[PDB]
C-alpha cells in the first residue's frame, strides 16, 4: 500500500474506535439439601 | 386446524387465487392506489418476517408496538400517511 | 463560509444510508405538471397519452401510489445521481463500470421491485423526450450530500448548496470533513477530447444528451469538467457530437411552413454550470469503492466550490 | 467521546444449573450461554432564536451618548437569558 | 328492489379506542450513555 | 457590514395607511441610486414615468434591469428600513413575503416580473399623493412560459378579423372573466407590437437571401441546407438583441428554508439567500 | 367492461347508495380523493 500526500493533506486526522462497555457474568446458589424443609421426611444415613 | 371436521367454512374467499384472496390480499396490488383503508388486508395477506427459522415464540417480539394502520385526523379512515409516527396496540392482528 | 440546505422527502428514489457523503443529489418537479405541459407541447400527429401511460404505470408500482396527485404535501423529492445513471446504463460508452454500478444499485436498495422501478424510470424518461417535454427542464441540482437522518420510509437530508466543499464539518466515522465523488460511468471531461489539456481553473457542467429518433429515444447525462466557459462550452460539445446532431436535425403564394426542423426536433443536449475548481491543476483518482457489499469505481474530486444560478443552456 | 464511537458492545455469559437423575434419561451435562448485545444511537434537539436588532445590540458597538439603547440592551439580555434557561431545562425534560 | 340474490356477506370493520396503559419497569433495566452538548447556528426568518 | 437604507416616513400618514404598511414586511422595492437616506418619492410609482403616463410592461421590464432592488426589512411606526440585495451580504434573516399567484418550493431561484395579472399589489397612499407597486416574485422555471402565454393571448386577440399554467401540482387560470379586457390589453401593446415586428422582419429577411431555401423542397433542401438590404440585417439584430436581453431577467434570490415549511403559499414569509 | 356507458352507469349508480365515492369528473392522474364534507358529528367513520 503506497499513498503519496502533498503538503499537510487531510485524512491524516482520522480517529474512530469501538468499545467493549462491559462483561456481565452470573453466579449460582448452592442448594444444601439437609437445610431444606423436605428433609424432615427422611433419615439420611451413610453406608459405604 | 380450527374446526378439524371441515376444510373451510367459505370456499369463495379462503383458497388461493379465489375471489376474496384476489380482492383483498395485498400481494396483487389491485386495491393499491386506493386511499381508503381496508381491514381485510391483515387477514387475507400472508405475513412474512425473516425470523421464520429463528424463533420459538417471537410472539413477544412481534406483539409489542406495531405502528398505526389507519389515519388519525381525517373524517374517513384513510390509509396512514407516510409522514406519520403514531403507534398503537393491535391485539387481534396477532391471532388473526 | 458555505451554505447548507434541508429537505424532507421519501426514500423511494434515494437512500442516504447507501449514498456516501459527497454524492450529488438531484431534485424533481411535481409530475403533475407534465400532463398539461405535454398537452400543449406535443407534436402534431402524435398522442401524448403514451407519456401518461409511462408516468401512471411508473407511479403505480414505486411506493404508496396514492397522494401523488394534487394534495401531495409529502412527495418523492430527491433522487441520487447514481440512480439516474444506473437506470440508463445501456448508453454509457465505458460499459463495464456502468454495468457494475447498475448491478450494485439493484442489489443495495430494497431488493424487491427495483428492477421494476428502474425500467419504469427508464421508460418514463424515454416517453418524455418522445413527447417533447425534456428532462432537463424538470431535474435540477440540489447539492452534495452532507448528513442525513432516516426513519421508516422517509428521510431528512442536509446538503451543501454553495461554497467550498471541504469547509463543511460533519459527524462522520473517519474525519470531520468529506469530499465530493461521482460514479465513474458518468465522468466525461470535455478538455482531453478537444486536447487543450491545460492546468488551472475548470468548471463542472451537468449535461444531458438527447437522441430522438422515432421509437428509439435516448437520454443520458454526464458530469463535464472542462476549461471552457459557459459560452463556448456549447460549441465544444456540439462539435464532438456531430452524428447525433445530424441524425436529430434530419429525422426529428402559400407559405406551408409544415414539417420543417423546429427547435425541439433539433435539440440534442442541454447543460448547466454548477461549480468550479480554482486550484493549481485538478487531480482526481479513480479508485474502486464499496457500496455495502459490491464494488464500483468512482471519481474522487478535490476542491470543488459549488456554484449557482441554475439556468439551462440549450444546444440545437 | 461518544461522538467518536463507531459501535459499542456488551457481553453476557450465564451458566445454568442441572439435576442428577436416574434412568431412563440421557445423562445430563451443564450448559453454558454466550450472548452479545449492541447499543443504539439517539440524540436530542432544542432551538431558540435571537432576532436582528437584538444581535445589533448584544454586539459591543460603540458606547452611545444615550441611555435608551442601554435599556434596550438590558431588555434583550434578559430575554435571551430566559430563552436559554428554558432551552437548557428542555434537555432535563427530554431525558425522562 | 329488495331481492336476495342467494348469497350473503360477512362484514369486517375495525374501530379504534383510546386507553391508558400501565407501564412497569425494573431497576437498572437500561444502560444509558450521555455524550456532550454541541451547538449549531443557522439563519432563519428575521432571526439567527 | 450589510448595506442599509433608511426611508423616513413623514407625518400626516393616516393610521389606516400605516396599518397596511405594517403588512409590507418582506416586499421588494427598487431605487434608481443606492444611498442611505431615501425619500418616499423615490420608490413611488411616480418615479418611473418613462414617457409621461405610467410605465408599460416593456417599460417596467426595462426598468427592473437598470434599478437596484432592495428588500423591505422590519418597519417601525416612525420610519422604514430596507436592505439592498445584490451586494453587501445581509447578515440578518432576509425573509421574503412571496407575492405571486403560484407557490414557491424549497430551492427555487426567484426573478421579477411586472404585474401582468390581476394587479392588486398597489398600496394607495392618498394622504401623500403617491403609490407603490411591488414586483411579482416568480420562480425561474415559469419565467419563459408566463411571458409567452400572456403575449400569445393578446396576439390572438388582435387576430379578430383551457389556457392554464401549472406548477407544483397547482393550476392558475389565465382567462380573466370579463370579455371587456381593456386596460391590461393597453399596458401590453407595445410589447406585442415590438415583438411581432421583429419576427416578421426576420422571416421576410431569411427568405430574401438564398434562392434555394423552400423552392428546392421544404424538406429536402431546407434540412440539407441546415446540415440597401445591408442596412436591414443591422436593423434586425440591433433590435432583436435589445429585446432578448430585456427578457433575460437573471435570478436574484433563492428560497432556502432550514427546518420550516417546505412550500410557500402566496402571502407567507420565508427565508431567502442571495445569489 | 367492453362498453364505457356501462362502467359509467355502474359508478353513477353506486354513487347513490353511500357517501364514500369519487367526485363526479374523474381525475386524469392522481388518487381520486373524495369531496370533503363540512360536518363531523360522532367520530371517524369506520369503513365496513
Amino acid at each position: 500500500f503506497f499513498k503519496q500526500i502533498r503538503s499537510d493533506d487531510n485524512s491524516l486526522y482520522s480517529a474512530q474506535f469501538d468499545i467493549l462497555l462491559g462483561t456481565y457474568c452470573n453466579t449460582l446458589n448452592f442448594v444444601r439439601f439437609l437445610e431444606l424443609g423436605l428433609s424432615v421426611a427422611c433419615i439420611c444415613t451413610k453406608f459405604p | 386446524v380450527a374446526y378439524t371436521d371441515r376444510a373451510t367454512l367459505n370456499p369463495w374467499a379462503s383458497q388461493k387465487h379465489s375471489y376474496g384472496d384476489r380482492l383483498y390480499n395485498g400481494t396483487y396490488n389491485l386495491t393499491g392506489a386506493s386511499p381508503i383503508y381496508s381491514p381485510c388486508f391483515k387477514f387475507f395477506t400472508p405475513a412474512e418476517v425473516n425470523t421464520n427459522c429463528n424463533t420459538l415464540d417471537r410472539l413477544l417480539m412481534e406483539a409489542k408496538a406495531v405502528a398505526s394502520q389507519s389515519s388519525t385526523d381525517t373524517e374517513y379512515q384513510f390509509k396512514r400517511p407516510p409522514g406519520s409516527t403514531e403507534m398503537t396496540q393491535d391485539p387481534c392482528g396477532l391471532f388473526q | 463560509t458555505t451554505q447548507l440546505i434541508q429537505q424532507v422527502s421519501l426514500t423511494d428514489f434515494f437512500r442516504p444510508d447507501i449514498e456516501h457523503a459527497g454524492s450529488i443529489v438531484l431534485i424533481l418537479r411535481h409530475p403533475s405538471d407534465m400532463i398539461g405541459e405535454a398537452n400543449t407541447l406535443t407534436q402534431a400527429g402524435r398522442d401524448p397519452d403514451v407519456l401518461l401511460e409511462g408516468l401512471r404505470n411508473l407511479f403505480n408500482a414505486c411506493t404508496a401510489p396514492w397522494t401523488v396527485g394534487e394534495g401531495g404535501g409529502l412527495r418523492a423529492y430527491v433522487t441520487s445521481l447514481s440512480f439516474i445513471a444506473a437506470c440508463r446504463a445501456e448508453e454509457y460508452t465505458d460499459k463495464q463500470a456502468a454495468d457494475a454500478n447498475r448491478t450494485a444499485i439493484v442489489s443495495a436498495y430494497g431488493c424487491s421491485r427495483m428492477e421494476t422501478r428502474l425500467i419504469r424510470f427508464s421508460e418514463c424518461l424515454r416517453a418524455m423526450v418522445q413527447c417533447h417535454v425534456f428532462p432537463h427542464r424538470f431535474i435540477s441540482f440540489f447539492g452534495s450530500l452532507l448528513e442525513y437522518t432516516i426513519q421508516d420510509n422517509l428521510c431528512n437530508i442536509t446538503a451543501v448548496a454553495k461554497g467550498p466543499q471541504e469547509a463543511a464539518r460533519t459527524d462522520k466515522t473517519s474525519t470531520r470533513r468529506v469530499t465530493a465523488n461521482i460514479p465513474a460511468c458518468v465522468f466525461w471531461d470535455v478538455d482531453k477530447d478537444l486536447h487543450l489539456s491545460a492546468d488551472g481553473l475548470k468548471h463542472v457542467f451537468l449535461v444531458f444528451v438527447y437522441t430522438q429518433r422515432r421509437q428509439r429515444e435516448g437520454v443520458r447525462l454526464h458530469l463535464a469538467l472542462s476549461q471552457l466557459n459557459e459560452q463556448c462550452f456549447g460549441r465544444g460539445i456540439g462539435f464532438l457530437l456531430g452524428r447525433i446532431r445530424a441524425e436529430n436535425a434530419a429525422w426529428g403564394w402559400t407559405g406551408d411552413f409544415r414539417g420543417l426542423p423546429t427547435q425541439l426536433s433539433c435539440m440534442y443536449a442541454a447543460y448547466t454550470l454548477i461549480g468550479t475548481i480554482p486550484s493549481e491543476s485538478v487531480r482526481y483518482t479513480r479508485r474502486m469503492e464499496r457500496f455495502g457489499g459490491y464494488n464500483v469505481p468512482t471519481i474522487w474530486l478535490e476542491g470543488v466550490v459549488w456554484g449557482g444560478t441554475n439556468t439551462w443552456n440549450e444546444c440545437y | 467521546e461518544l461522538a467518536y464511537v463507531r459501535d459499542g458492545v456488551i457481553q453476557f455469559e450465564v451458566q445454568q444449573p442441572m439435576i442428577a437423575r436416574d434412568g431412563p434419561h440421557p445423562v445430563d451435562q451443564p450448559v453454558h450461554n454466550y450472548m452479545v448485545k449492541r447499543i443504539h444511537k439517539r440524540s436530542l434537539s432544542a432551538a431558540f432564536a435571537i432576532a436582528s436588532e437584538a444581535l445589533s445590540l448584544l454586539s459591543n458597538t460603540y458606547v452611545d451618548g444615550t441611555e435608551i439603547d442601554s435599556s434596550l440592551r438590558i431588555r434583550a439580555i434578559q430575554q435571551m437569558a430566559r430563552n436559554l434557561r428554558t432551552v437548557l431545562d428542555s434537555f432535563e425534560r427530554g431525558t425522562a | 328492489t329488495g331481492f336476495h340474490p342467494g348469497i350473503a356477506f360477512t362484514v369486517v370493520r375495525q374501530d379504534r379506542f383510546a386507553t391508558e396503559q400501565l407501564l412497569y419497569a425494573e431497576r437498572a433495566s437500561e444502560s444509558y450513555f450521555v455524550g456532550q452538548i454541541q451547538v449549531h447556528h443557522h439563519d432563519a426568518i428575521g432571526g439567527v | 457590514m450589510p448595506f442599509e437604507i433608511e426611508v423616513l416616513l413623514p407625518g400626516e400618514l393616516s393610521p389606516a395607511e400605516t396599518s397596511a404598511l405594517q403588512k409590507c414586511e418582506g416586499k421588494i422595492i427598487t431605487f434608481s441610486t443606492l444611498r442611505h437616506r431615501a425619500s418616499l418619492v423615490d420608490i413611488a410609482l411616480s418615479s418611473y414615468y418613462i414617457n409621461g403616463a405610467p410605465p408599460d410592461t416593456l417599460s417596467l421590464l426595462e426598468a427592473y434591469r437598470m434599478r437596484f432592488a432592495a428588500v423591505i426589512t422590519r418597519v417601525i411606526p416612525g420610519k422604514l428600513l430596507a436592505h439592498a440585495i445584490g451586494v453587501g451580504t445581509p447578515t440578518p434573516g432576509l425573509f421574503i413575503q412571496n407575492t405571486s399567484p403560484v407557490d414557491l418550493c424549497n430551492g427555487d431561484y426567484i426573478c421579477l416580473l411586472p404585474p401582468v395579472f390581476g394587479s392588486a399589489d398597489s398600496i394607495r397612499l392618498d394622504s401623500v399623493g403617491l403609490e407603490i407597486v411591488f414586483p411579482l416574485t416568480i420562480p425561474q422555471t415559469l419565467m419563459r412560459e408566463i411571458i409567452a402565454k400572456v403575449v400569445a393571448r393578446a396576439v390572438e386577440r388582435t387576430a379578430a378579423g383551457a389556457d392554464v399554467i401549472c406548477y407544483n401540482g397547482r393550476r392558475y387560470e389565465l382567462e380573466t372573466n370579463l370579455q371587456h379586457r381593456d386596460g391590461s390589453d393597453a399596458a401590453i401593446r407595445t410589447l406585442v407590437l415590438n415583438l411581432m415586428f421583429s419576427i416578421n422582419e426576420g422571416c421576410l429577411l431569411l427568405l430574401a437571401l438564398i434562392p434555394t431555401l423552400l423552392v428546392q423542397g421544404a424538406h429536402d433542401g431546407y434540412v440539407n441546407l441546415l446540415i440597401p438590404i445591408y442596412e436591414t440585417i443591422s436593423s434586425w439584430i440591433s433590435t432583436s438583441s435589445r429585446l432578448g436581453d430585456t427578457l433575460g431577467t437573471r435570478a436574484i434570490l433563492r428560497v432556502c428554508v432550514f427546518d420550516g415549511p417546505s412550500t410557500v403559499h402566496p402571502g407567507d414569509r420565508t427565508a431567502v439567500i442571495q445569489v | 367492461m367492453l362498453h364505457d356507458n356501462v362502467t359509467e352507469s355502474l359508478r353513477r349508480i353506486t354513487a347513490s347508495g353511500g357517501r364514500l365515492n369519487p367526485t363526479e369528473p374523474l381525475p386524469i392522474f392522481g388518487g381520486l380523493r373524495p369531496a370533503t364534507s363540512a360536518g363531523i358529528a360522532r367520530g371517524q367513520a369506520s369503513v365496513c
